[PDB]
């Protein structure tokens, strides 16, 4: 009876059911098209996401794929590299591009006026482009430089060097850049082979985001990606092999690059359309961050997340700079883990304890624990939807990987029901008692033994 | 343990007791190495 | 909810009974300023001097 | 034309009739009633759980700017997009630009101590309850300004308000909390000075306007310790942070239900009373200052005064000339004439920083510590240049900008802080559709007079990093004049 | 599922509390029941005209007596290895912690020689509230601290950092982590 | 409370308490009731 218990339980905010469609199309030639209006714009995000990637290169030309990236903005047979860049700048409108292991992207940003001037322009320069073999040879050069400075930002680093000792044995594990003496003896040849075994209709989305039409967009890209090629099979019905994961670690000391170690750690995690996927995704949160030089309002000593309040009090000084979370998925297999970056002398205490937070998971976690990884979670994910870029990401993303996109509401509905013994029910099924892989760079000489990472992964207390 | 040049620390967090005995031998990775 | 502080009776007002009770309003005056003077240096019993 | 604001009256309302509309909020969980537990287990991400009953016809929300105030003079703007992660905002009209020599430092320390203790709520329960709640929040300082912001799901704006509005109602400035918080009130500036970028702008400002106004530091020093008490603290908040210095401005939230709320918390106590001050005009002095450093790079930057400022009449022409140069591109002034032609440059580009009535324009460049004489000469030969551009150059410009403005717009935060920096500023907010207006008419004639303005005045000159060959404050006066400056 | 059948009870329990909760200061019920407070003020006047009252009487004249002997304050018979005391002893002013740092010197020198001060250095009343204030702030801060943070028995490392892993902050202070080193010439927790 | 480890004597003391209660209340069923 007490005005304490008639609050007001709004557990999914009406905004959730009251989002406009996300509209789709299949051509008949295997283009998929798929849009969604957003009247409180007047400019828009248009692009093209392909189902293609470094995964898909051979051992001996590892590099071409991200090779083409860099030749797609060269010339074509009806525009050269210096009429391409002024057509763009005179319609103020952006066109970028990235490639990664399973997915590349090309994407442009104008007003709604110049949309059918940039589907031009997207369909020109992937299926029209001239791999002149001069070019080809210049470009070795803007590209062995890449590699240097791409060495010199650690976190990039040691994430392929992760993926490289966990997937051994499989294309995935191939880096994007490639090996320098592929770099060197690239040919137009090995770019047009990747092109014709990858670059097919089966394998494409055209996604907007903005004051846009369906119908319009429809008929745009009909005429324009006509020539493009159909998918060929030989009588070949044969399924993919799942990557096999390796525990192993892979260890670069060095006493000459300062006080600071770097380290990533790694369990195998579940593909896109796994039932246990949203689960995956709140473990990450529940685990969270945390920044010494950033903490902002809320003192790391004082935190709700027992990882950050552990570490922070740590022979109460603290014993890291920084450290995160991170879950990735991909067709067939996953990689659940964490980063983190640490003082010479602190770096067996720092790896340790969120070893700690995560076998922590199949045993002892709360509901109060679980609920404001809930309401964090939701306050990025949810927030991140703002610009149209950011929203036909999520629209072509989705179509790839799921076939469709999900709508708020179902995502909410979903994250709504699990509790703290489903967070059990699933870390007991995965991460206990589990193999992992490790890499490292710096000054290593406190680094636990690969078998003490091991058996950290469960406990003997109960 | 080790002689005093080889034992000067780079990092400064303090020794915890349980690895007292792991600092008093700490080596320096003359030209580094992949492990 | 704690009892509110009697201030015409001498009641000490400190901790709980200035942060969860009223005691501390005054028509005439900013809150800003009424509530600086209920710290616990702005009291002292009977008899102190 | 300022815009026509609608009256919100106080109203006398039961408090537990009020307390049926607060949202819901836990901290414990105390066992749990539902047992039906994970429903949709065994169930894959390529499949749909939805029900027919989830299904709507959508609706388009009201997305227009909506105007209110209330009695003891807040206003207050929002307008809702129909996203579901809301943004929040108290503006105040008193930065740095309103101190004195016995106040250097009152505003870093108002800002470092946001989110403490106040009458009715503890500084651990408010920052553990927004941090349960899953919201970001904080307080930043400003010249002209200072801010105080949250984020968070959109059913949670009735919990945040109070949280937000105790700083500038009730505070308490206990003892113990501000000698918890000097720690890290040194430590601002510090941290400043291994950050070249922020380094050069505050050198420029302080050199643009020589103890005045908009020459006053952000931060504190070790002198402003002597005056760091509660009584100097409580009173310059007394003297500007009156409800007719604020503004509120809310984004994918309910216009109705937010000034509900706003007119809840400031009906049963009293607010700070109003006050008549007179704000001082800036004197614009220029000059020349050093700051050697270990660096691999001679860092330099030389500007001139921008009349007026925000409300000068020419804001629109100093966006186009800066588009033109090149800001933050392969088809720029600066990297056609400057960059391409000598590979000793590292980078360049020009600044445009304008406030309520004055500003400063101008040029900034890295280049080899060796070279230091013929960066100078360089820059002074694009200075004697401005003033002529080509229509090619212009209308590349002009479209160039439009894109930006209506880009950069897509964004809730920028959004909120663009419409209540603009109402602090001028009483009004002007649209991106005005902005374009206002761009198309920008002409020849018009870049060539404020570019020659803008030369009447001595310049400000800044170099930093390693300076072993940087010309004399003499030499570099007369290259500008020889060059036509 | 009977984890969370059990969560069922507690939650049935939880809400009954909430719903019977009142919005505002209510008196609390008396303790003793009616039987107990009936023989009470039956018997008063005679259990305290003659036992009672000359024993509360007793009482104080024996408390002051000896303050005053030593030249103390009741107050100053508290200590700081109370977490409470020793929160509300850092919020005080200078003049008052003085006083009390001098008090409690001269009555360990008074004790040590057992003699008298004389009379007319014993004219105070001791039993003047001085720490009140600050005792009642001290309360509310750690009531907060406890209901913020100590809501549940968490787990952590054992026996690494210095500490057991069940609670501990401060280092060395139970037997099991006892003799930090063997080598060397040891640290201070304060010179961290 | 929170910050310490002093974690076992809360435990002793509920024990010899209840320990307590019980002792004395098979000695009164015993001789008076
Ligand atoms: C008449 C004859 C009668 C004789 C009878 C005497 C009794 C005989 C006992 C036989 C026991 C055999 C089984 C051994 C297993 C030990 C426990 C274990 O698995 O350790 C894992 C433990 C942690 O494993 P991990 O891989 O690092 O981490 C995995 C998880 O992630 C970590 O997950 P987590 O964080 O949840 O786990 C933390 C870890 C906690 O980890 C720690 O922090 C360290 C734990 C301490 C080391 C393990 C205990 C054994 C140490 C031997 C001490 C002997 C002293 C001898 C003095 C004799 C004086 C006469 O948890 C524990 O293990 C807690 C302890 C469990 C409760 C106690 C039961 C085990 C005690 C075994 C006997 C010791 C007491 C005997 C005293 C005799 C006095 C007369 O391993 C280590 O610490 C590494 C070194 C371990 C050395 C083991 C040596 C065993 C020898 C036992 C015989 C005792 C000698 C008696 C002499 C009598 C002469 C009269
Ligand atoms: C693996 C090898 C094979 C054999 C393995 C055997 C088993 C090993 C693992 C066993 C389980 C380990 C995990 C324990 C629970 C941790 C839970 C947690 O995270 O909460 C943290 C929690 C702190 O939570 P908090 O809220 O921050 O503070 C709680 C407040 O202080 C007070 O809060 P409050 O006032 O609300 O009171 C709370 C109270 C409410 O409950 C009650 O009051 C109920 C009272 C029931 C009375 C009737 C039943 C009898 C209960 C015990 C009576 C006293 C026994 C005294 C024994 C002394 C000698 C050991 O809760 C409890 O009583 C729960 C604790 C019950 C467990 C005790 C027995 C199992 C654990 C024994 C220690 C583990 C081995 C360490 C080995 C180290 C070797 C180096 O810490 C604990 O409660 C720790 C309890 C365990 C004792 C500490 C370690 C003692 C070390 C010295 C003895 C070493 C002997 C070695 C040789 C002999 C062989 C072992
Ligand atoms: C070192 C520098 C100098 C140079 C080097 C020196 C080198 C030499 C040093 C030594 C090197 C070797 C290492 C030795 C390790 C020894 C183990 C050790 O350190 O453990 C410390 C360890 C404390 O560790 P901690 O790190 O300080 O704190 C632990 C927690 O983290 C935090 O816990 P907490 O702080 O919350 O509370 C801790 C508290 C926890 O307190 C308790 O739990 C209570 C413990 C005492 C209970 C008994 C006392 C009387 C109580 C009333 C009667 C009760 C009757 C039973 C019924 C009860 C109701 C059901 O513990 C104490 O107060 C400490 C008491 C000391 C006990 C030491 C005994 C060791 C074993 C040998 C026993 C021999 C007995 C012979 C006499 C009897 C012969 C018939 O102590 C224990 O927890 C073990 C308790 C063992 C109790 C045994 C009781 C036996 C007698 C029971 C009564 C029977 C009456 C029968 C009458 C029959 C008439 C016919
Ligand atoms: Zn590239």
């Amino acid at each position: 009876v007490s005005p304490l218990a008639r609050s007001v339980d709004a557990a999914i905010p009406e905004e959730a059911f009251n989002q406009p469609p996300t509209l789709t199309t299949t051509l008949p030639n295997g283009i998929r098209v798929a849009t969604q209006r957003l009247p409180f714009h007047q400019t828009a995000t248009v692009g093209v996401w392909i189902d293609s990637g470094s995964r898909y290169d051979t051992k001996e030309t590892n590099g071409a794929a991200h090779f083409l990236e860099h030749m797609t903005f060269k010339g074509t047979k009806r525009r050269s590299r210096i009429q391409l860049e002024q057509e763009i700048e005179n319609m103020g409108a952006h066109l970028n591009a990235y490639t990664s292991r399973e997915q590349t992207v090309y994407y442009a940003k104008a007003f709604k006026k110049d949309i059918p001037q940039c589907v031009d322009i997207l369909s020109d320069i992937l299926l029209n482009s001239t791999i002149d073999e001069e070019a080809v040879q210049m470009e070795k050069h803007v590209i062995l430089r890449e590699m240097e400075e791409v060495e010199r930002q650690t976190e990039e680093v040691i994430f392929d060097r992760l993926h490289t000792t966990a997937f051994r044995d499989s294309p995935l594990g191939y880096t994007i850049l490639g090996p320098e003496e592929n770099i060197r003896n690239m040919t137009r040849e090995h770019i047009l082979e990747y092109i014709n075994r990858n670059y097919t209709s089966d394998r494409m989305v055209v996604a907007a985001a903005g004051d846009v039409d369906h119908k319009e967009l429809t008929a745009l890209v009909e005429k324009h990606f006509a020539g493009l090629p159909q998918p060929k099979r030989s009588k070949i019905i044969l399924p993919t092999e799942k990557p096999f994961f390796c525990g192993s670690e892979l260890l670069h000391r060095n006493d000459d690059m300062g006080p600071t170690a770097h380290v990533a750690v790694g369990f195998e995690g579940v593909p896109w359309k796994s039932p246990d996927a949203v689960t995956f995704m709140l473990m990450q949160a529940i685990v969270g961050s945390y920044r010494k030089h950033d903490e902002g309002i809320v003192p790391g000593k004082v935190s709700a997340n027992a990882t950050v309040r552990n570490v922070c009090n740590k022979m109460t000084v603290g014993c890291a700079d920084m450290f995160s979370a991170f879950n990735t998925c991909y067709s067939d297999t996953g990689l659940f883990g964490f980063y983190a970056q640490c003082d010479e002398v602190a770096l067996e205490h720092c790896v340790m304890e969120i070893m700690f937070g995560i076998t922590s998971l199949s045993y002892a976690v709360t509901d109060e624990e679980v609920e404001r990884a809930k309401a964090q979670l939701k306050t990025q994910l949810l927030g991140h939807l703002d610009s149209t870029t950011a929203v036909a990401e999520d629209i072509g993303r989705q179509m790839l990987a799921y076939g469709r996109r999900m709508p708020l509401a179902e995502f909410l509905k979903r994250l709504e029901v699990i509790d703290a013994e489903e967070v059990k029910r699933v870390a007991w099924k995965y991460l206990h008692d589990a193999e992992v892989a490790v890499a490292g760079l710096g000054p290593l000489f406190g680094m636990p033994q690969l078998i003490n990472l091991r058996r950290a992964t469960f406990w003997l207390r109960y | 343990g080790a002689p005093k040049f080889e034992r000067k620390m780079l990092g400064s967090y303090p020794v915890s007791p349980e690895f007292e005995m792991v600092w008093r031998d700490r080596l320096t990775a003359h030209g580094g190495y992949i492990q | 909810f704690p009892r509110t502080p009697d201030l015409s009776k001498g009641e000490l007002a400190a901790g709980a009974t200035v942060t969860r009770t009223s005691v501390w309003h005054d028509p005439n005056e900013p809150a800003i300023v009424s509530v600086s003077r209920f710290a616990p240096d702005n009291f002292r019993a009977v008899g102190f001097a | 034309p300022a815009p026509e604001y609608r009256r919100v009256p106080f109203v006398k309302e039961d408090m537990e009739k009020v307390m049926e509309e607060v949202p819901e909020f836990k901290y414990y969980y105390v066992g749990k009633e539902n047992t039906k537990g994970n429903v949709y287990e065994g169930i894959p991400l390529d499949q749909s759980i939805l029900e027919p009953a989830d299904l709507r016809d959508y609706v388009p929300p009201h997305s227009n700017i909506q105007y209110s105030k209330l009695d003891n003079g807040l206003r207050i703007a929002s307008m809702d997009r129909g996203g579901l992660t809301a943004s929040l905002g108290l503006f105040v009209h008193a930065g740095t630009r309103f101190e004195d020599v016995t106040n250097f430092g009152v505003t870093h320390m108002i800002q470092n101590l946001a989110f403490a203790s106040t009458a009715h709520l503890s500084l651990l329960r408010t920052v553990k309850t927004i941090e349960v709640l899953g919201a970001n929040a904080g307080c930043v300082v400003g010249r002209e300004h200072l801010v105080y912001s949250a984020e968070c799901l959109r059913s949670h704006m009735p919990l945040l308000v109070p949280m937000l509005t105790g700083n500038v109602l009730f505070p308490r400035f206990l003892p113990w909390e501000l000698k918890a918080c000097k720690e890290k009130l040194i430590m601002a500036r510090k941290r400043l000075e291994h950050m070249p970028d922020q380094m050069v702008s505050e050198l420029l400002h302080t050199t643009a306007w020589h103890n005045n106004t908009l020459g006053h530091k952000l931060h504190c020093t070790e002198r402003s310790l002597g005056h760091y008490n509660p009584d100097v603290i409580r009173h310059y908040m007394l003297q500007h942070f009156s409800p007719e210095n604020m503004v509120f401005v809310g984004v994918n939230v309910n216009h109705d239900e937010l000034c509900t709320w706003l007119m809840r918390a400031f009906v049963d106590y009293n607010a700070i009373p109003p006050s008549k001050r007179t704000v001082a005009s800036p004197v614009y002095t220029g000059g020349d200052v050093r700051l050697e450093t270990p660096s691999p790079h001679a860092h330099m930057a030389i500007a001139f005064e921008t009349p007026g400022g925000w409300n000068g009449g020419d804001l629109v022409a100093y966006s186009v000339l800066q588009t033109i140069l090149g800001g933050g591109g392969m088809y720029t002034r600066l990297y056609l004439n400057v960059l391409n032609q000598n590979e000793w440059v590292e980078s360049a580009m020009a600044f445009n920083t304008q406030y309520t009535d004055s500003g400063i324009f101008g040029l900034y460049m890295l280049a080899d510590p060796t070279k230091s004489a013929n960066a100078v000469k360089v820059m002074a030969e694009q200075f004697g240049k401005m003033g002529s551009v080509t229509k090619e150059e212009l209308q590349r410009a002009k479209n160039s900008l439009k894109s930006s403005i209506f880009m950069n717009l897509e964004c809730r935060g920028i959004v909120m802080e663009d419409v209540g920096r603009q109402l602090l500023m001028s009483n009004r907010v002007i649209s991106p559709q005005e902005f374009c207006t206002a761009i198309d008419a920008v002409t020849e004639a018009d870049i060539k007079r404020v570019v020659d303005a803008m030369y009447k005045k001595p310049p400000t000159v800044v170099a930093y990093g390693d300076v072993s060959t940087v010309p004399h404050y003499e030499e570099v006066r007369a290259a500008l004049r020889a060059a036509g400056v | 599922q009977f984890h969370r059948e059990i969560g069922k009870l507690f939650a049935s329990y939880s809400n009954k509390i909430t719903a019977n909760s009142p919005v505002q200061y209510v008196p609390s019920p008396p303790t003793k029941g009616k039987v107990r407070r009936a023989l009470s003020s039956a018997l008063m006047p005679v259990w305290f005209k003659f036992f009672r009252g000359p024993l509360d009487r007793w009482n104080l004249a024996v408390m002051a007596k000896y303050l005053r002997d030593h030249g103390l304050m009741y107050d100053d018979l508290y200590s700081d290895k109370e977490p409470v005391f020793a929160r509300a002893l850092e919020l005080l002013p200078p003049d008052i912690q003085a006083a009390r740092f001098r008090r409690l010197m001269r009555g360990t020198y008074l004790n040590h020689l057992r003699l008298y001060l004389p009379v007319h250095e014993q004219n105070y009343d001791p039993f003047i509230p001085y720490m009140a204030p600050y005792v009642e702030e001290a309360k509310f801060q750690l009531q907060e601290e406890e209901e913020l943070l100590g809501y549940h028995m968490w787990e952590g490392v054992w026996y690494s950092g210095g500490v057991t892993g069940f609670g501990d902050k401060e280092p060395g202070e139970h037997f099991l982590v006892a003799l930090p080193n063997l080598y060397g010439a040891g640290g201070s927790p304060m010179q961290a | 409370s929170y910050g310490n480890g002093t974690v076992l004597m809360p435990i002793v003391r509920r024990v010899f308490i209840g320990a307590l209660v019980g002792i004395y209340a098979y000695a009164a069923t015993d001789v008076v009731l």
